[PDB]
């Protein structure tokens, strides 16, 4: 079986990045020659505890695409773990009789860790747990910089806004420092400045990375500015002063860009991004959320499907 | 006094209009010199407002938009200190940007979307229908910004 | 290609007679011989940010009847819309990256219109937008009028109840006044009479309408009954005292409706529609509801598929 | 063309000062005659707006705000087409209605009492210390509410 | 008649040396041969439109130990400013016809001073608005000092805590800053620090002030330690990192405080100063609270009686 197969995919700590490679080049195929027939039979939870547009309407996209069922639910409001009292550990020891696997994303940390102990051999697929992970994101983050920069080594990439809370952030910095010779730019409020852990492995790996208090000071080496919303749902009453974006993009703060270089934004934004970046070759955080289906697609058929699709 | 050598004359504006005009489309927002006389006599209309902008032009839909507040002005195109351009404004097709749609649960009042309205003759008023929402008003009860 | 292959479908007042008919017929091709698998392989959002039951439901079953998939949500408050501030024009531009079209209703005015301009090449559908459009509401009650009527020309139609939020009503008249010879009752408070821009357009085309302030006025020559709910989540509150029905249609009010007449409502019905009614021959509510089936599948198929269906 | 025989002529305005005088002081409702240059040479200050107006003159108030928007612009007061008095605005030492003070907890917001500041000249910015809160401000900040 | 006949005490701004030094004087006078009917057949409005304990009942208390009645409210939820919608303006326009003063207490600054445009003949005292002056509260703690301390010039002072929002320092330290010689500390979060207005008024005096991190810096040489509690009903979200106290006293902070040094607060605390200060030599601030009454009375009897023989 592909390496990939049946496992649990929780965290970007857990993977290689023969396993990231994977992912995308799976990825790429699938696009080149869908496979609407690849997942016939398989039926998936998508089960989310907290709010999503994108990650959740592209996983079932994706899972359509392929020719999977879904079942699950958008609110926990109406489960019985919402009304009744149930434990997350008995909710996904029960939906693991039913499914092929469980997409979740859930408000506390841990959340899809703790699933995995609980789901027997039903991988569970983390769409997000709290401030912690977000895995998927990331592969289509790779992707998305893989496309626009034809590479995931030797990158300049600058991360922008709220690092502590970002999932999103973590996620990504972790996979970019399996490649060589990327170097990091963290411009981030000292109140939500990337975490410790993070700062860390950076060091371990030998990658430079160092902190900036603007846009201007690094834009004119980024090959990839990565844009982030403050995760106001997750701050503490004492961090509320940083509930409003401290950096906004504006289409005049691009003129000494590279002509490479491209803004991405995991989504939603406020205000971080003005609008007036959206026509400007340098803007790409659409096309990136389409790249969403390309990368889930991979993920589910590398999981569910025993052998290499090519 | 020194009259312009290319630019723009807006003549034969109504009383009361001119001054409207410079607020509506932002036209005191530029460094090239403006000259404006207001309530100036002109037997024709008796009195008028008068408005010129040097090194500067306007295009014959930038001249319609005009049609709803100055229906009888004059545009005059200047170069080399001579008129080389005369026009009038003809109703519009539509009104974008500068009005606000009075219905307040319209979607053009929360998205990042530039207004527009449809222009239309009804009975001697002028009726405008937002693109969004499809509801119609007197264009006397739809606000400027 | 058929002349609504890929097309908005977003007020009644930009379609033609030929596209109305079109979406007729291909209703009454389907309805004999269904195609259950037209439209495999399509993905379609179904996008609802205010309540719905028909519309909805009619609408996934009718992509369900045509082997398309759907993805979407009832409720906007687990979207990144509802708790991360998101834009609507943002929502778009990411879901419109995921699936072949877009069936959406929103609370405010022009938001399916809104929705054009940020979704690329994907057909926007409108399933209401505030009090303005209801287009296919408008297709299924003309499916209705002309499978009960025999035609859609020569008619006496009657509309009761609120006309000025009825966004039923807007896409209705203006959808029969493409058609020769009508003639329109209205039976509202003053308070909730049909807007001027309706009246001006029934002017322009020369066709007979009135007021007036009975159902019993009229019975004796009405082919149509078409009867609305007040919308009271419109309503300014200085319009409070028009929330309850007004006109109350019960079978003893049906002595003199001619055989042929028919009772409609797009429904739901609080009490203007005494339950009397529905036992006799002149409600057609239910069968009308019914039909929204045929007239969904009919629009999906021509706009989401390049050949005429026969 | 045609200088006037009595009223006001206001020189030495700031670019993109004089539109906003018109405003403020709707000094364009009336039927006199009124001529206006903007982004006008200076030999003075590069630029300049001016704005002549006949058979009128700045009331009191006007002239007290002139003070705080336009520091040294010119009022010229003119009888029988002459010149008959000219001042830089006088500054006042308070100023009533026209100004919103920035403290959003002042009781001024919420109830129908005139706006009323302290105003002192200073060094570099004016400031204007509110009557109610006894909050103190730069006019920058009072201005461009 | 005496300087304050008549008057209205709004702010510290508007009082001399010699206006509070007559306060004091009447105070100590009054705590030494009572006059309980010196305001006999006055009646006196008490009205609070925000919380109060001690400013309320020692005021209403002071005007019954005089011989003078009360009416107010000490909310205004079920006045016709609460219920109706009447102004504040039109509120005092009335009350002012019933009675011979009224004290105040509002949430919005320049309230009192407000209430003195339409109160006629009736004089105000401003019992407290918003964050801007608290008079009494500095008659009171002057009085405190003085009796403590044998002198209002050449102390020296620390102010700790939220000064900022804390209307009890802005009147203080003006108050003190019309005597001599006296030498301030302030210590207070940067978010909280005392506003500009106060230090150019110290500076304009050549008063001697300067800013510290920590109360054990100063608890050698202060005479007076004034803490305060955060304003957590002020603070703008964007604050709220400092709603916990910054500096908490302790009993065990004072073992190198001088002898004579009293530690005032002008309550409620929250957890600023320790329950352990409560029962040392240095806790002042009941002692302080108690002092209210010669001072409110001292203040009621100035306005509303020409003269004081006593
Ligand atoms: N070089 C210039 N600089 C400034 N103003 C000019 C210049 N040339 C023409 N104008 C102005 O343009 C307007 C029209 O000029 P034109 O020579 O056409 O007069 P006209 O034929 O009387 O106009 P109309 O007949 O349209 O009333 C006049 O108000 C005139 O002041
Ligand atoms: N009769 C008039 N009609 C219209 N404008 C006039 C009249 N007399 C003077 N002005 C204008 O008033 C302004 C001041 O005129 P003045 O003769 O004082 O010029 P000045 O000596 O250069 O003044 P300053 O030294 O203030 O620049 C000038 O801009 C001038 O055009
Ligand atoms: O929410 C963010 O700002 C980043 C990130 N966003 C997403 O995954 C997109 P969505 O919430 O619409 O699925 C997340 O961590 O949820
Ligand atoms: O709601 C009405 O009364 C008429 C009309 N009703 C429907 O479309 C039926 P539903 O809301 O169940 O989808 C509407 O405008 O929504
Ligand atoms: O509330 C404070 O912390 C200080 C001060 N406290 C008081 O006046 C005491 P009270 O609120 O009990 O009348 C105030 O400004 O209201
Ligand atoms: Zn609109
Ligand atoms: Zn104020």
């Amino acid at each position: 079986a592909n390496p990939l197969y049946q496992k649990h995919i929780i965290s970007i700590n857990d993977l290689s990045r023969d396993d990231l490679n994977l992912v995308l080049a799976t990825a790429a195929k699938l696009k080149a020659n869908p496979q609407p027939e690849l997942l016939k039979h398989k039926v998936i939870a998508s089960c989310f505890f907290e709010a999503s547009t994108r990650t959740r309407l592209s996983f079932e996209t994706s899972m359509h695409r392929l020719g999977a069922s879904v079942v699950g639910f958008s609110d926990s409001a109406n489960t019985s773990l919402g009304k009744k009292g149930e434990t997350l550990a008995d909710t996904i020891s029960v939906i693991s009789t039913y499914v092929d696997a469980i997409v979740m994303r859930h408000p506390q940390e841990g959340a899809a860790r703790l699933a995995t102990e609980f789901s027997g051999n039903v991988p569970v697929l983390n769409a997000g747990d709290g401030s912690n992970q977000h895995p998927t994101q990331t592969l289509l983050d790779l992707f998305t910089i893989q496309e626009t920069q034809g590479r995931l080594d030797n990158l300049h990439v600058a991360m922008v806004g709220d690092l502590k809370y970002g999932r999103t952030v973590h996620s990504l910095t972790q996979a970019l420092a399996k490649f060589d010779g990327n170097r990091f730019y963290f411009i981030a409020p000292d109140a939500l400045a990337m975490p410790q852990y993070i700062l860390d492995m950076l060091d371990e790996k030998g990658i430079a990375w160092s902190l900036h208090s603007s846009i201007e000071e690094v834009m004119a080496e980024v090959d990839i500015l990565y844009m982030t919303r403050v995760q106001k749902e997750r701050l503490d009453p004492s961090e509320y002063a940083n509930v409003k974006a401290q950096f906004v993009l504006r289409a005049s703060d691009l003129h000494n860009a590279k002509a490479n270089m491209k803004v991405l934004h995991p989504l939603p934004r406020v205000d971080e991004i003005a609008t007036d970046v959206d026509k400007t070759p340098h803007a790409w955080y659409f096309q990136q959320a389409g790249n969403g289906i390309f990368a889930r697609q991979a993920l589910l058929a590398l999981v569910l499907n025993r052998d290499l699709v090519l | 006094v020194e009259a312009i050598k290319r630019g723009t004359v807006i003549d034969h504006i109504p009383a009361q209009i001119g001054f409207k005009l410079l607020s509506l489309f932002k036209l005191t927002e530029t460094d090239q010199r403006i000259t404006i006389g207001l309530n100036l006599p002109s037997g024709e209309m008796g009195r008028k407002d008068l408005i010129k902008i040097e090194n500067t032009f306007l295009s014959e839909d930038q001249v319609d938009q005009l049609a709803l507040y100055a229906p009888q002005a004059t545009v005059n195109r200047i170069d080399n200190y001579e008129v080389v351009g005369k026009s009038r404004p003809s109703l519009p097709e539509r009104i974008d940007n500068v009005l606000v749609c009075p219905n307040s649960n319209c979607i053009s009042h929360a998205e990042p979307v530039s207004s527009s309205f449809a222009v239309r003759k009804r009975a001697n008023d002028i009726a405008l229908k937002c693109k969004y929402c499809e509801k119609e008003f007197s264009h006397n009860v739809v606000l400027a910004n």
